[PDB]
RNA sequence: AAAUAUUGGCGAGAGACCGAUAGCGAACAAGUACAGUGAUGGAAAGAUGAAAAGAACUUUGAAAAGAGAGUGAAAAAGUACGUGAAAUUGUUGAAAGGGAAGGGCAUUUGAUCAGACAUGGUGUUUUGUAUUUCACUGGCCAGCAUCAGUUUUGGUGGCA
RNA sequence: GACGUAAGUCAAGGAUGCUGGCAUAAUGGUUAUAUGCCGCCCGUCUUGAAACACGGACCAAGGAGUCUAACGUCUAUGCGAGUGUUUGGGUGUAAAACCCAUACGCGUAAUGAAAGUGAACGUAGGUUGGGGCCUCGCAAGAGGUGCACAAUCGACCGAU
RNA sequence: ACUAAUCGAACCAUCUAGUAGCUGGUUCCUGCCGAAGUUUCCCUCAGGAUAGCAGAAGCUCGUAUCAGUUUUAUGAGGUA
RNA sequence: AAGCGUGUUACCUAUACUCUACCGUCAGGGUUGAUAUGAUGCCCUGACGAGUAGGCAGGCGUGGAGGUCAGUGACGAAGCCUAGACCGUAAGGUCGGGUCGAACGGCCUCUAGUGCAGAUCUUGGUGGUAGUAGCAAAUAUUCAAAUGAGAACUUUGAAG
């Protein structure tokens, strides 16, 4: 009989293993679990806890964003690591030569990168070429950009997007949204 | 499937996950959008503001054909050219030989100006265009012509 | 025989019976949780039947073990039995109930040859 | 297959025991046990028989010989806990007891082949009782009434209390 | 005209369907028996056995029927028939019993039940060389000595 | 870690050594009963049920959060600025499987009631914090780069 | 009153499985966490929505921008 | 005083506290250059474990589907009974015996008309009540013979 300041048997709340069934995506976790444990490099710990993220938490990273990462001084020769997919981009027309390690590359991204003189690899080549994250650089896709997030935290006077199928006149543009009729939000 | 439904986990629990005192009934709050103004007013003015009332004029016999105006920003303008011939036009910027990008036949009505096209000549065929969309085309040396 | 093992402590040998199982014939003996809002059993009143809990969970090193110290294996034929050839120490054979008599004499002879212990050798004999 | 298979077969090898840090130190005895004292047997064939403690064997038992011609107890070993040590003693520096030890009282070598399903004293066990008793009977006569006391058994009378009774 | 609809009719083919309280109300002489003045309402009821081979014949009884015999692989398949559960009932047996009984902890008493190790076993002369003709240990239960952890009860010594 | 010049030994990261009996109903299990103590009849409504609250004579079977249209969050998978074959067509071993075009749906641009307009001054901006990486640093630590993100000030687009 | 044992609106079938903020019931086990009966609005008081309390999914980081706490200092109160 | 007021100690016992073992959950960790059945596994350390409504996770079970065990079975499948045994904390699983007669399992998945003690639940059946209440209005039967196995009730006669 003790007082319990906090909630007991509280699960840590973080994903410990990818609850995807994918065997290959568990082989990568098996490799990086060994690297994260058997090395002191914080980079392996980071990538290990990025392999578990869900699909919404592993947003696509555009090759345009890869280029923007290489625009930083001191990062011209650094390898880029994207724990997730890497989709291409029509926005950029010049791509610097570099090496990218990502879980999945779209066929458009491979064509754009390899033709640009770069090279595409996966996390296991990355482990081979750089165990402890030498001269590496981790990129994360934008997370609040999801369309499901425009409606998150909806309330009065919040500037959020109401949940609605059809958007246009006669749909949430009357009393309660405009000051002429009823009130404003 | 049915075997993963919490109902199978609710067998034996008398209330079937609905509460002893709540006594899950058929329609305790109404049917559909009932009480949108009386007893669900707080919901309908918090989560769905602007549901009730007029706004705007009434368009009689609306046709979405008239308002078909898909927008093509200038960043995507180079996706119209097939990827095989994009490079031969990206390199060798030629004033007297500029690719004729026809946006209409690919299903684009208006050219907008989200911008940053490479400074090479380009030919744009669109029904409409925005003011800044032109200037970026002209600043790249291209021209815009009117088709319909 | 089997490997040396910790002493088999069952820690609750009494079978858990459902509340009022004897009182009503319709109440099956099988244990179902008494989820009543007033039942003295669910509130763990004194002098009442004990509810299954983890605490009655047996020791891992002596779980699934027979009093002879062997984890029983349900064998159906000779081919199934041959899997336990080197595993005679832990696993003891057990002929399935539906194996025919002429199919038991072959297994018992084969099992006795390999020295694997069978916990139903007195099953379905002919004299 | 009636029951398919358990993959994780246990460790079929047997693990050796850990090095146990327990020696076998010599037994220490309660102060009431002095060679030549008189004990009272508590459990066994000769319960309540007075006896004389002779030597402490390395098998943590007591080699006692209540003179066989007195109380009928042979030169036999008993357990230290199952005897009550009485204050009285008999001097025993005139008896040779060295030849009696653990291997002497060895019963016999018995296996399952020699199973007495249905159901003789060595001459040495008799002569050695004599020679040992010779010293006892010679040096027990000098004190009066001890031979009578040693012959008689012992039992708790009614109205007495073993805790406040000093032995 | 066609592409379209078709829980009616006829024919046909299928089913991750139901399986005799299910599936049509209706697997069976079912819109039948039956109820209602009438409109209408409307059930229950499938399975011996491969084959009736459906128990000839003897005896008791008035007869049903019983006992036999017999057919049958089986009558623990006899048409009141595949298997035949429980409530409920009888017989026998076991137990208990001063206004309930029943249940839990613990154990007695009685009844009843799995098991070792009784192992090629640290080997020993085979009757024209694979029987070791005495074995190593654990199976149960304890006792003692030395220890370790927790604790309890004391006897004392020194010191402030 | 101790004791030992040391070798070693030990009460030092958890029990050993010896001995005896029995080897089976002996220990134990199940069950019945007895004895000590305890235990109110369950489900539900309820602040409160053993209730002088209601349902429940007993037994067997049947019996109650299912399916679908459209969605929300979450998650998995495929592809990914695209995605969706299966309205249809070709094919087939024939309700399967395989292949296929254009459209169309959602997304890529928002805003306005509408006419309409429509998103880079800047390295896609600045500031602060920011995992990680990099330079030095034995190491802390100091710097540089700092994606995601959080706040804010901006900048551009629509409307007034 | 009576109108086929039916009458302050017969009986039969269908729409119909009418409606229910109301009553009763809601079937296996174990494990972990674990409340509320309060705010506000409602022809609202046997009910809902909304906030609160709870679970789960987690996400960003790694000892802090913390705390049903005290001290110090400085305010405020109008109860005993 | 076994009352009152007070004090001294001794003592009794909670599922409380301490320690130990075991179980589960949580957290923090360890575990791959011929080392382990090759990683949701194994192992170490520590702290916790009440609970309705309710949430979530892991499992047991039933009807059927795809696959596999070249699975089981007329020398006996399923079913059923079993104060017989074992396993699992439990849902349940497995075995032994008897009846039994023809199909049915284990595992990986898939699916659903998937688990009953209740609903004055439905249908069917059977109880205690219980050999009980009752078979008492209509004045009323009796004798003998006959038939018949059997006569208060049938005849026929005689009476009333």
């Amino acid at each position: 009989g003790i007082d319990h300041t906090s909630k007991q048997h509280k699960r840590s709340g973080h994903r410990t293993a990818p609850k995807s069934d994918n065997v290959y995506l568990k082989l990568l976790v098996k490799l990086y679990t060994f690297l994260a444990r058997r090395t002191d490099a914080p980079f392996n710990k980071v990538v290990l806890k990025a392999l578990f993220l869900s699909k919404i938490n592993r947003p696509p990273v555009s090759v345009s964003r890869i280029a923007r990462a290489l625009k930083q001084e001191g990062a011209a020769n650094k390898t880029v690591v994207v724990v997730g997919t890497v989709t291409d981009d029509a926005r950029i027309f010049e791509f610097p030569k570099t090496t990218v390690a990502a879980l999945r590359f779209t066929a458009g991204a491979r064509a754009k990168i390899v033709k640009a003189g770069g090279e595409c690899i996966t996390l296991d080549q990355l482990a081979v070429r750089a165990p402890k994250g030498q001269n590496t650089l981790i990129l994360r896709g934008p997370r609040n950009s999801r369309e499901a997030v425009r409606h998150f935290g909806m309330g009065p006077h919040k500037g959020k997007a109401p949940r609605i199928l059809s958007t246009g006149r006669k749909f949430e543009r009357a009393r309660g949204r405009r000051r002429s009729k009823g009130f404003k939000v | 499937p049915s075997r993963f439904t919490k109902t199978r986990k609710h067998r034996g629990h008398v209330s079937a996950g609905k509460g002893r005192i709540g006594k899950h009934r058929k329609h305790p709050g109404g049917r559909g959008m009932a009480g949108g103004q009386h007893h669900h007013r707080i919901n309908m003015d918090k989560y769905h503001p602007g549901y009730f009332g007029k706004v705007g004029m009434r368009y009689f016999h609306k046709q979405q054909a008239h308002f078909w105006k898909p927008v093509l920003n200038l960043d995507k303008l180079w996706t119209l050219i097939p990827e095989d011939k994009r490079d031969q036009y990206l390199k060798s910027a030629s004033k007297e030989t500029a690719p004729v990008i026809d946006t209409l036949a690919a299903g684009y009505g208006k050219i907008l100006g989200k911008g940053r096209i490479p400074n090479v000549p380009v030919i744009v065929k669109a029904r409409f265009v925005s003011k800044l969309a032109e200037e970026k085309i002209r600043a790249a040396g291209g021209v815009v012509e009117l088709i319909a | 025989a089997s490997l040396p093992h910790p002493k088999i402590v069952k820690k609750h040998t009494k079978k858990f019976k459902r509340h009022h199982s004897d009182r009503y014939h319709r109440v099956a003996e099988n244990w179902r949780k008494q989820k009543g809002i007033d039942s003295v059993v669910r509130r763990r009143f004194r002098g009442n039947i004990s509810q299954p809990k983890i605490g009655y969970g047996s020791n891992k090193k002596t779980k699934f073990l027979s009093p002879s110290g062997h984890k029983t294996f349900l064998v159906a034929n000779v081919k199934d039995l041959e899997t336990l050839t080197m595993h005679t120490k832990t696993y003891a054979a057990e002929i399935a109930h539906n194996i025919s008599a002429k199919n038991r004499v072959v297994i018992l002879a084969r099992a006795k040859a390999l020295g694997i212990k069978v916990t139903n050798p007195k099953g379905r004999l002919a004299l | 297959s009636a029951q398919k298979a358990p993959k994780w077969y246990p460790s079929e090898d047997v693990a050796a025991l850990k090095k146990t840090r327990k020696a076998a130190r010599p037994q220490k005895l309660r102060a009431s046990l002095v060679p030549g004292t008189v004990l009272i047997l508590l459990a066994g064939r000769f319960r309540g028989k007075r006896v004389v403690y002779l030597k402490h064997l390395e098998d943590n038992t007591l080699l006692i010989s209540g003179p066989f011609k007195v109380n009928g107890v042979p030169l036999r070993r008993v357990n230290a806990r199952y005897v009550i040590a009485t204050s009285t003693k008999v001097s025993v520096e005139g008896v040779n007891v060295e030849k009696f030890n653990v291997e002497y009282f060895a019963k016999e070598k018995l296996t399952k082949k020699e199973k007495k399903e249905a159901k003789e004293i060595k001459a040495e066990r008799v002569e050695d009782q004599k020679v040992v008793d010779k010293a006892l009977i010679a040096e027990i006569k000098k004190t009066p009434l001890l031979k009578q006391y040693l012959s008689a058994s012992f039992s708790l009378k009614n109205g007495d209390k073993p805790h406040m009774l000093k032995f």
